[PDB]
């Protein structure tokens, strides 16, 4: 058992609004998600999309070069 | 005897005609479900 010192004040669940917080600070929520995550998102999307587009281009070039 | 002593000695009191009931009605008390936990592992006994 860890020895802890703290004071915790809590309000009853029936004295607070339950759902409005979903839509509060919404620009901050979007901004934090984008600014913290855009590198991770790039590192995930870029190789997949690039490989797919290159494969499509390869297939189109191969199809054209076999025609008459 | 006590009444005579009182009516002779208590002659400087304020005369404001305001009941306590009005003050209570003007600043009512209400109950809020809540808790405060003062955690201290060094105290030998817990009291709640
Ligand atoms: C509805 C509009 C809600 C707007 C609102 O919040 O109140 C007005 C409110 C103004 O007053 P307020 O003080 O802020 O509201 C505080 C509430 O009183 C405080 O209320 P609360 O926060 O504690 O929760 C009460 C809640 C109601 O509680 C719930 O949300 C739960 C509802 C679940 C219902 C499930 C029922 C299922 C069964 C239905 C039975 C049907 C027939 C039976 C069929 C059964 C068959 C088996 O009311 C809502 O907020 C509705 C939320 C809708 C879901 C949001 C989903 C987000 C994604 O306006 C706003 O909060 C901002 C509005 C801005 C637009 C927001 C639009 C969000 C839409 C999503
Ligand atoms: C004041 C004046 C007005 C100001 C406001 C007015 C503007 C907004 C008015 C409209 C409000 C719309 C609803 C509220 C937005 C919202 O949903 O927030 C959630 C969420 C809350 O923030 P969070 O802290 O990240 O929530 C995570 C917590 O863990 C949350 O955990 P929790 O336990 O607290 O809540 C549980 C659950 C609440 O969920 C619900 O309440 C139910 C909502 C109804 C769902 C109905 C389902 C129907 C399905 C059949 C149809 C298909 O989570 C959510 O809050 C929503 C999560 C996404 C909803 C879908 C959940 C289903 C599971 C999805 C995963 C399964 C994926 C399957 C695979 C898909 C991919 C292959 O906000 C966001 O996710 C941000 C992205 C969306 C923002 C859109 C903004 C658009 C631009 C608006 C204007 C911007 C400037 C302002
Ligand atoms: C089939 C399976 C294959 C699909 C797998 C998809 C999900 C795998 C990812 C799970 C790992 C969890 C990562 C996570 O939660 O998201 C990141 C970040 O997520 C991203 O960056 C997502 C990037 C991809 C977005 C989608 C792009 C388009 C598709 C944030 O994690 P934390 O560091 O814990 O952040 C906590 C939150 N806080 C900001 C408050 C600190």
């Amino acid at each position: 058992p860890v020895k802890l010192k703290a004071v915790v004040y809590a309000l009853s669940p029936f004295q607070q609004k339950i759902m409005t917080g979903l839509w509060k600070d919404l620009p901050e929520k979007i901004h934090h998600k984008v600014s913290e995550n855009w590198i991770s998102a790039t590192l995930l999307v870029t190789p997949v999309v690039g490989t797919y587009w290159y494969a499509q281009y390869f297939k189109e070039q191969e199809k054209l070069e076999h025609r008459f | 005897e006590v009444v005579e002593q009182v009516k002779k000695l208590f002659t400087k009191l304020s005369s404001d005609p305001t009941t306590t009931s009005q003050l209570v009605a003007n600043e009512p008390a209400s109950f809020t479900g809540s808790e405060v936990r003062m955690i201290d592992d060094d105290l030998p006994l817990a009291q709640f």
